[PDB]
């Protein structure tokens, strides 16, 4: 089952998203761009000073739910 | 370079900025227990070449092949020029300046995943306390952490956290158990002349007020939480990085307080909450020096032989003897201890 | 004239027995040769504190009868006074006495509430170490206590210790500083003829396993434990009240105590408690029963020996002996 | 504002309570009763060994959570 | 003068330079063995007349019946004509101007008191003896009997103890032992000056060995031997002096340094070298002062009332409330310590 | 080409046996195992300070005998050794350790060992004098001093410390208090026999007021006759390397003791003492007729316990020293 | 038997029994250095004349002090 | 003055005195302690702080304390 996750702008407030953990990090890239309007090109996402590379879900990651990434 | 030497008393030349990559190698190089684990061909076996956080196995594979040249005995120094290349290819942000401090951290994790016994890591839930008793949550955290992370390094280096968290407005208070492979200690703040290393112990299991962005499940959104770390286990071998800068982006506005820390002896058991944990003593084995400087500064490391027990001092490619006397300075960064009798 | 009446130094009066009061009267002669208690009430310094509300207390009677057979007993009008205002106050408040150390406890905490400058409590949540250092929760807990409890009584007679609880079955130490008036020290057991006052000290102070007196619940194992307690003295009051548990058929063991120079410096576990040196005022017998007592008096130093009614002079080479039951210590 | 605590039986068995530190013996009594059905007139509550009193709430004696008071059989 | 008072809270009134006769007597006078003894009557059946070394009685005489004023409790103060007047007749060393030597007048009061009541009536000459080697108890004990064979009186009862002389010789290396008895301790204070010292430094340094007109018989002359007292037994009543006067003759060249001495529990039992000594515990009863002044300077006395057993001040003729608080002060000068439980 | 050599880690080397020899090999393995010691040797630091006329000494013999043993035992040419020219030398100054009938074999190594290196080469005699009310921390100094005029070597160095010795005389009742030297320490086990006891147990009943008995005739100088004192030792000085005898003669009695951080603070009465706290180094084992002998220790190259039967050397773990025949603990000051 | 004391000058020896005079002490003064007896102090008492030296229990090889006038 | 008194305890228990200088050889004190107890040195030996005293040796040699008392053993 999919579940809710942020990410923290650098101006310092959040985004929230549903992702499952099959999810690809490119969805969330897209997702982030499907309603923020930023292409994946643009983004870099970062967790726990452990930087997430594209072509891995959130599974690889155990990203838990209520996690927040970090955006670049 | 090819010289008749004493195994271990070996050199690394420098190769431009390498953060403290030379420094940081000496130090894994007289960690004993990763040391014969290489030496003795345990690693084959267990490279992971598909883990999706890993490196397809260079990095253990490279890091393998530098320590049996050092520990062969035909060099006063090596030249890391494999080891780098796979280094950068994974991490190049250390060559500009970028945390040269997160190296060690991307070492052992690297390390752990390209050795990482589970072999398609499931997906695990995670727990939190919810008024169970401390020691039946603290046991599934190990074991959902073992379910993914199994390695020589988790042997080596994990140990676990218990993380209190209280929201300003609920009230409410979250307990989970978290694994670490290092501890960051902070200094007392303003900068002191002279701290002993206990005290700095106790300031890292002092309660902070929250750039961790933390979600309150109740008080419904995210607050600057109030977190308590408690020591419950200790690895084997304890890895202490000493919180000098203040910018540590950059390496700048660092702290020259003295850390007196221990050589020998230093009795860890007044911080573990653990009840059912024996005594854990340990003995410095090795440490990082960082000197400042033009730019990033440079590094060193102090290490003792596991063979002969004797102190060396290991700058880039010079390898000389030291004294247990002249190792507490203010250049002390990172500190390796090892659990008294687990060699 | 009238039975009782003469012209006898002050405080040097003995009291009537009044049908069998167990320990009262020797109870009384104890207190009342307590000097800063005393001093306080024949200053008329209790009108300004009497607190007739109080939940706990007994509507100001414990300590108005109190304070007014301490007047004629220091008055120097009589040699001795027939306690029946006290007694009834007594009586009334506490039946389980009509018909044995736990009167003086009755009588410190009566007299703590009638006198309680706390004249409408908070609630108080108290509250474990959880690593904090003992300097930090100790005088947490006295803050918390003087916000109940604010009295001559806690003044005079309240101290503070340490306790160490352990679980059997979850193992985790659980420390609070918890206030006392008086100590319970035991006696070694099986009997020995001769012990060292210090000697019941460290037994007071050792690891014992709770009885069924003690049911304790276990916060993490959310389950009730017989835990293990550890009792460590951290702050003494001005007078130390000490009572040897000869009561557990009695033990008739020696007790060795000093007249002088008590020193509990070596118990203390406070590394900022001062010298802690006492001297004997008071000494309450017990004889298998029959309840005396021995007092020094304020003004002229010297022991005395009470009886009831009757009122001699004593000497301190008589005090040490196996009827000692209840200590009064005071401060250097 | 609830609290937890606890009573230990004649059988030396024990009994969970919801309570707040404002209602009265009395009413700790009932809800032994509710719970052991032992009327309160045969109920004395001891603790810390003092008898707890009727009219008196359990903020009058402080009792804190997780408390196990004694009950004894009048 | 006349007046409703309580019994021994009475002055007495100044009469010219009397070196410090009013406090001598009140600390006398607050020594209630002595007291008593005069209030009950039992020194007309001792009053020795015809004592070579005494007062024929006079001193005696008269100070009973200043006592006996002074706790009558007609008077808040008296002025003590008639005593003066007999320490003039018999010490004019302490009269008017031409004073000298004014702490000796409690020394000559001790002595002239025992003398008019000394219950040998023809004394015994005794040829005293040292040691030779013979154990202290036994030798002690011989010394003791010796005294009492010439010296037995209320005073002797109160006042006196026994101290161990060693006597070392320069050549012969020669010790002869002796026991001696003493009324009153006179202390040195350290040198050179110190602000603060502690009562027991004194004591401390009382039983150091110093170097005085002593014959030695086996080197057979006067040499400069060195001296060593150890106190073998103490009196109910202690009398210290503090050596403050450098210059004893005239008062001159005060040392104000303050002696810390306790009000309650003086255990002396670390400074008897006799064994089987009972315990030796102290209570302050008196103190008398000095201040500093043109003349010979100003004397009062601290003082606890026997019955109330409250503190008192005295200066000449006033008598006022004293908090123990205030005893403790440079001004100390002869201490009068009671061994617990002698009354 | 011989039997015993083999290339060998230097310090796990054996000692055969040789007949039959009380607890000489023990003994050996835990001076061997005092790094202070072997350093002092293997540096060839002996040559200069060797003694061959002290009139309590053995010509030099026992040390040099001993220095060598080391070499041949640190040299890593060896997994065992016969030490003959030793135990010849042992036999020929101490024939009291030869038949089948121990713990004076160590008293008499070190105190062997320390005449033949006595830096002291005419001993002044020396009147030695008790406190007479003096302070212990000025009586304590001076009777260094004096035990220094007399014995300077390597020994006093690393072994030799100071306790207060009171003693009482029971008629008399003078208390008389001298500081006095020592290289071990004899500690008592509580009787009758207790299962358990750890050391800091036995340590208190070492200085606890003590009656003295057939062995220790005491004159009392004010008395003028003997008497049977009560003595009183407290621990004054600690040295380097503390040699602590348990007294099993057998009581079996469990004696449990710290590998590490046996901390001593609380036995010394000298103010001006730091933290004294020691690591084990090496305990000598004891199996109950005359009994066999073996030895744990910590080697001070590799830090790793070993086990030394005679000859045979393995390896061991912290977990199994502490036994009911520990013997003789050897403890270095951290 | 007589006994040996001393009288110390302000800058001597004599031959004595206990039961002489303080005079028969002073009347050696006269004749010890030529000093008429018109102060002799023992023990920073003095002594009178009149008095034996029994009267004092002056010991053997004790020391007096002589001052004058 | 160099003399000093110094005791041993015979065999019986009983203690005897002797006037010894430290410079006296074991031989020395043993033929005193002939003269005094009738045992021939040869068969004497004598201990102190557990440790014979050798004959060749003076007992400054063994640092003897004035009042120490030595054990004879036959
Ligand atoms: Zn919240
Ligand atoms: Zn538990
Ligand atoms: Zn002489
Ligand atoms: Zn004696």
């Amino acid at each position: 089952a999919a579940m809710q996750i942020f990410v923290k702008t650098l101006a310092s407030k959040f985004i929230s998203l549903e992702v499952e953990p099959s999810d690809t990090i490119e969805n969330v890239k897209a997702k982030i761009q499907d309603k923020e309007g930023i292409p994946p090109d643009q983004q870099t996402l970062i967790f726990a000073r452990k930087q997430l590379e594209d072509g891995r879900t959130l599974s690889d990651y155990n990203i838990q739910k209520y996690s927040t990434l970090h955006l670049l | 370079g090819r010289n008749n030497e004493q195994p271990g008393l070996c050199g690394l030349s420098n190769l431009g900025n390498t953060c403290f990559m030379n420094s940081a190698i000496q130090c894994l190089s007289n960690t004993p227990p990763l040391t014969e684990y290489f030496l003795n061909d345990k690693y084959q076996e267990e490279l992971n070449f598909d883990n999706p956080l890993g490196m397809r196995g260079e990095i253990a594979k490279s890091y393998a092949e530098l320590i049996k040249q050092m520990w062969s005995g035909k060099f006063s120094y090596v030249t890391p020029r494999a080891f780098k290349t796979q280094v950068g290819r994974f991490a190049p942000q250390f060559s500009q300046q970028q945390d040269c401090q997160e190296l060690l951290a991307f070492l052992l994790d690297g390390l752990h995943e390209d050795l990482n016994r589970i072999r398609k890591k499931p997906y695990i839930q995670l727990k939190d306390a919810d008024g169970r008793p401390d020691k039946v949550v603290a046991e599934e955290a190990w074991e959902n952490h073992l379910k993914r992370n199994d390695s020589i390094i988790v042997d080596i280096f994990h140990g676990l956290f218990k993380s209190t968290l209280v929201c300003p407005e609920c009230a409410k208070i979250s307990v989970t158990f978290d694994p670490f492979c290092y501890l960051t200690l902070p200094l007392p703040m303003p900068k002191k002349p002279f701290v002993k290393l206990k005290d700095c112990i106790e300031l890292f299991t002092t309660k902070e007020k929250l750039e961790d962005p933390w979600y309150c499940p109740n008080c419904k959104e995210h607050q600057q939480a109030t977190k308590k770390l408690d020591l419950w286990s200790l690895p084997p071998v304890l890895v202490v990085h000493l919180k000098r800068f203040s910018y540590s982006r950059y390496m700048r506005d660092k702290l020259d307080t003295l850390v007196d820390f221990p050589i020998n002896d230093l009795d860890m058991s007044e911080f573990l909450i653990n009840p059912n944990a024996g005594p854990c003593r340990y003995n410095l084995i090795a440490v990082s020096n960082h000197y400042g400087g033009m730019g990033g500064g440079h590094y060193t490391a102090f290490a003792k032989n596991k063979d002969d027990g004797k102190w060396y001092y290991f700058d880039d490619s010079s390898v000389s003897t030291a004294s247990e006397d002249q190792i507490v300075s203010k250049a002390a960064y990172v500190l390796f201890y090892q659990r008294q009798d687990s060699s």
